[PDB]
């Protein structure tokens, strides 16, 4: 008696919510507080005049390269100009909700906790509903806090509410995508890859559309957030387009969960091979075999993104400025790639598969430098390929490809020390405090925040030196000293050698 | 009759997991469940809990289909997995009483006696357990609940010959007071001295089932 | 002529005294049993032997060298079967055998096929579909079919039906014939009598009794 498929949802929600009580408040505050205190606040000092904002609004609609990244500007009002750079939060919130949903649904279910939970009196959809409730609540909280903060400023009141609801809707559209994608494969990494491919496609379509006519910006969940048009005449009804989609997606997710056999996905497995080829006989070969798909996917994605940022660039004092800013994002994404490749060491050790390997003819360095070498090589290859693609596209759309290609390749390659520094940090953490290895992500996020909110908030030029992305030189003409590159490489080497020397004297438990 | 499997079948891919099984457990008796290392035992146990979806046949658990009544019948069933995995951060006592709260019932007088008899140390983070004290957590959390049907998968795995004897004694006491057990053993020293009317499955289909 | 020789081993895990003066000695060609209650120090000793843990005292002479400093030249003659077997979920069952045996002494193609035939494994199936009994045959076949003069088996028959745990006993009896030292840590007091002589019992880190059966 009294049994529904949702029984036990509240308890699962309350033990998911206590699993992450340090991450959720931090990333909910980080995407909501610096809207009325940084972005809107620093428009009365950079553009402190009614006629000064007109020139800035004219210099945005007359340059496709700049409005590919951020979106168009529809008037010279204070709210529209100030919030223009804040149109990047719609992608960060999507990343956050995707990661949270996958982490709570597929990450633990793959580790063997689904059998422990479902054998109890919990319902069938208790786990999915718990995770969706958590993510929807977070995406409401961030939008509500942002709107409440913006309502305390001199901007129009309607636009603040419009932006808050737009942020919440963009957070909700991709939670459903993550829920649908978590029902596909019995591997968490593949589900994350499928979920993030959709977000990458949406961003690429948004950029291509908004750098031109704009009619292609209606075909991507991002874009339905920019056409709400806060502070420029609100299109309220477009919110329905972002609300009628989630309800269609979510009702599909539950359906995929209906008959699915906890532990599986959609396609049954296939037999492999009975013998190991003469390549899988070493830690290097095993490490490469585990990381083929990730490297291929990341390389293809970064190439496709570079092929667009190098084409919208030219429809020399602004071309260099934009090509030095479109590659910092690629540097950050490649740093995330490096960290995700390096954490496979901690994943192996916590899974009791390090002992099986180190109880053989493998030293605690021929094993470390089998994931570390892959992390340092895959990121470099991806960044260089993206740079070549962008340079080729830019040269082709100008007319000559033999002149600009070396400059763009150099601009892409000078990001490498700041990409390897994150692998260095992770390896240094794995060898002193192995349990505290997954905080490397936090460090990365910190750096990103300090890059975005740092200069605008007016921090002194000594707290802004604590990030590596601000020290990278400029390739082209002057402004190239190559001194920060040597310092960054030395720091990477020091961190890596300390992490490696602290692993050789430790207990593998 | 708590169990009435009468022709169950399951195919995962092309792998013939299960090809017609004929289990039948009655009220208040221990019932062995034997077979080789591919027979389809753990799959049958999962199917009875509504966690694998049978692709044919008729399954009947405590009077209702396992798949649709999976939330309602779990108030009378305790499950001990073959591969025991616990939350790393929680403690032994925290795990036991969390699983009790989730199932909505415990017996503290029996729980304390079980902890003192199995020799478990309830205050250690779950990751610091020697896998024999990690099977004891599941044993304590299952034998101390109000369930009236135990689906023990392979309970005495990693237990020294003393805790194994204690486990046999606890199962005897449990069977004395109305609990019904379906036990998969692979150890023919506990099956002989514990249960009767065993059932043997070879490739998915029963080959010999009857009184010991 | 003495593969293992431990004298006065000790190891603290913080406030826990795991080992308090263990004594052990194997004699180059004997199957040595290693019994003890739960929480006695039967793995911790095996993990100290392989160089995965640093001892807090005493002396250890595995095959004639320090287990911690010479932990590479000695592991070309040692086969290890973990207490809880864990495999890679994407590699096939037949690839894990070759991968594991290609870091130790090296696989023996004459015995690999024979062991796959007499254990009845299926070497073309992803390793996340193995039923806890074919997940142990992978480790057993990879360890028995190698060039190793010392086997550190740790509860080797966990999850094996009453016929495969007789095939395993026959395989150990046949492997001991060609001079292969074995250290068998087990809880089933039915295989130790059939295989092992000169057993050693530990209780709380200290050996309590030792000698032949
Ligand atoms: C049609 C024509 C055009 C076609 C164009 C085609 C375009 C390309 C298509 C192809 C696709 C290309 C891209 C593929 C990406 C694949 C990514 C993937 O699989 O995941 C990688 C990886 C996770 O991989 P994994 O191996 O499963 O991770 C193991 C973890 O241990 C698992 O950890 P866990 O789940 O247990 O929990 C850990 C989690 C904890 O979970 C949480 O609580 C989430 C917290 C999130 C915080 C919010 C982050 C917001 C960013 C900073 C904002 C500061 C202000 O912590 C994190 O994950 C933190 C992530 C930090 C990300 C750093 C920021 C990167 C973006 C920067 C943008 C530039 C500015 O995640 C990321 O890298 C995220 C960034 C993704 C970048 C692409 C975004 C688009
Ligand atoms: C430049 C900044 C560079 C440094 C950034 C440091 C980030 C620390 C937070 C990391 C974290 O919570 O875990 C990461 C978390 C890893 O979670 P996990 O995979 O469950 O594993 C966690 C443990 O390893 C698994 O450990 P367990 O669960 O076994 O043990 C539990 C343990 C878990 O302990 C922790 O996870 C926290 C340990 C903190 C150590 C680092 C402190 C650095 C202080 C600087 O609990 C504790 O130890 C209690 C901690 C008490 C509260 C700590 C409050 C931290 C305040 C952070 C101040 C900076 C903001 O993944 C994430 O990345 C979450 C998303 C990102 C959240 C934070 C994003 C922003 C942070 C920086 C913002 C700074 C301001 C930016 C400029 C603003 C301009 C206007
Ligand atoms: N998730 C799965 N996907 C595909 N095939 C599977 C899956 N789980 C098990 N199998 C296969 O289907 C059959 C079911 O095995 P099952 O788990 O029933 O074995 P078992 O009897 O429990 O083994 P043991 O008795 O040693 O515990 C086996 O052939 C197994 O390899
Ligand atoms: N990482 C660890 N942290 C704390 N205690 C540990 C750790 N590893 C082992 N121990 C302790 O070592 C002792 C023996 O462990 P083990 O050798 O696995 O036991 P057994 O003899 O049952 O095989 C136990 O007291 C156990 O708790
Ligand atoms: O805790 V034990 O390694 O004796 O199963
Ligand atoms: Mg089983
Ligand atoms: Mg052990």
């Amino acid at each position: 008696h009294r049994g529904s498929g949702f029984t036990g949802t509240l308890g699962l929600l309350r033990l998911y919510l206590r699993r992450d009580r340090v991450s959720l408040p931090l990333w909910v505050l980080l995407l909501s507080v610096p809207l009325a205190t940084v972005y809107i606040a620093s428009v009365e000092t950079v553009y402190p005049d009614r006629s000064a904002r007109a020139a800035a609004a004219a210099a945005i609609m007359a340059s496709p390269a700049q409005r590919a990244l951020y979106g168009p500007v529809y008037n010279d009002s204070l709210g529209a100009v100030g919030i223009w750079k804040a149109g990047m939060f719609h992608t960060l919130i999507a990343v956050a909700v995707i990661l949270t949903v996958i982490r709570h649904t597929r990450a633990d279910e793959e580790s063997g906790r689904a059998e422990l939970i479902d054998s109890t009196v919990v319902g069938r959809y208790a786990n999915l509903t718990g995770a969706l409730l958590l993510s929807f609540g977070a995406s409401i909280a961030t939008g509500a806090i942002g709107a409440l903060g913006l309502l305390a400023t001199d901007v129009a009141p309607a636009g603040s509410v419009a932006f808050g609801v737009a942020l919440a809707a963009s957070g909700m559209v991709f939670t459903a995508v993550a829920a649908v994608a978590a029902q596909l494969s019995p591997s968490a990494r593949f589900t994350r890859a499928v979920a993030f491919a959709v977000l990458g496609t949406a961003f690429a379509l948004r950029a291509i559309g908004d750098a031109g006519s704009g009619t292609l910006s209606w075909c991507s969940p991002l874009g339905w957030s920019l056409q709400v048009r806060p502070y420029a005449g609100e299109r309220w009804w477009v919110l329905l387009l972002s609300l009628a989609t989630a309800a269609v997606l979510t009702v599909l997710a539950y359906r995929l969960r209906a008959g699915r056999d906890v532990g599986a996905g959609l396609i049954a497995e296939r037999p492999g091979a009975g013998t190991a080829g003469p390549m899988l006989s070493e830690p290097f070969g095993l490490a490469w075999r585990l990381n083929r798909g990730s490297l291929l996917l990341w390389t293809v994605g970064l190439c496709l993104y570079g092929l667009v940022m190098g084409s919208v660039v030219h429809g020399g004092a602004l071309e260099q400025a934009f090509l030095a800013l479109a590659f910092t994002m690629i540097g950050m994404v490649a740093a995330a790639f490096a960290v995700s490749l390096t954490l496979r060491l901690h994943q192996e050790e916590t899974g009791l598969r390090a002992e099986t390997l180190l109880a053989g003819a493998v030293s605690r360095t021929h094993w470390l430098a089998s994931h570390l070498a892959m992390a340092l090589a895959g990121s470099a290859v991806a960044t260089l390929i993206s740079g070549v693609a962008a340079g080729l596209a830019y040269g082709m759309t100008v007319g000559d490809v033999g002149g600009k290609l070396p400059t763009v390749v150099g601009t892409a390659a000078v990001q490498l020390p700041a990409v390897w520094l994150l692998s260095a940090v992770t390896v240094g953490l794995f060898g002193l405090a192995p349990r505290f290895t997954p905080v490397a992500w936090g460090v990365l996020v910190g750096f990103i925040a300090l890059y975005l909110l740092g200069s605008l908030a007016g921090f002194p030029q000594m707290l802004l030196n604590l990030e590596p992305f601000a020290h990278i030189p400029r390739v082209g003409g002057g402004d190239f000293t190559a001194v920060p590159l040597l310092w960054l490489l030395a720091i990477d080497a020091a961190l890596i050698t300390l992490g490696a020397m602290a692993f050789r004297r430790r207990d593998v438990r | 009759v708590p169990i009435e499997i009468r022709g169950l079948t399951k195919h995962f891919g092309s792998v013939r997991a299960l090809d017609g099984l004929d289990l039948t457990v009655r009220e208040g008796e221990v019932h062995g469940f034997l077979g080789p290392n591919g027979a389809g035992k753990s799959t049958t146990l999962r199917i009875l809990l509504g966690l694998v979806k049978a692709d044919g046949g008729s399954v009947r658990l405590l009077g209702g289909d396992p798949w649709t009544d999976a939330v309602d019948l779990h108030r009378h069933i305790a499950y001990v997995p073959g591969d025991v995995t616990l939350w790393p951060s929680l403690t032994g006592g925290e795990t036991i009483d969390l699983l009790a709260r989730m199932r909505g019932g415990i017996d503290n007088a029996r729980r304390a006696e079980l902890i003192e008899r199995f020799g478990l140390d309830p205050t250690k983070k779950a990751r610091t357990y020697s896998k024999g004290n990690r099977q004891k957590v599941s044993l304590i959390s299952a034998l101390s609940s109000h369930a009236t049907l135990l689906l023990l998968d392979e309970p005495s795995s990693g237990l020294d010959p003393l805790m194994e004897n204690v486990f046999q004694q606890c199962i005897g006491e449990a069977r004395q007071r109305g609990v019904t057990v379906l036990l998969s053993s692979h150890i023919l020293a506990e099956t002989e001295a514990l249960c009767e009317k065993v059932t043997i499955i070879r490739a998915g289909k029963t080959v010999e089932s009857g009184s010991l």
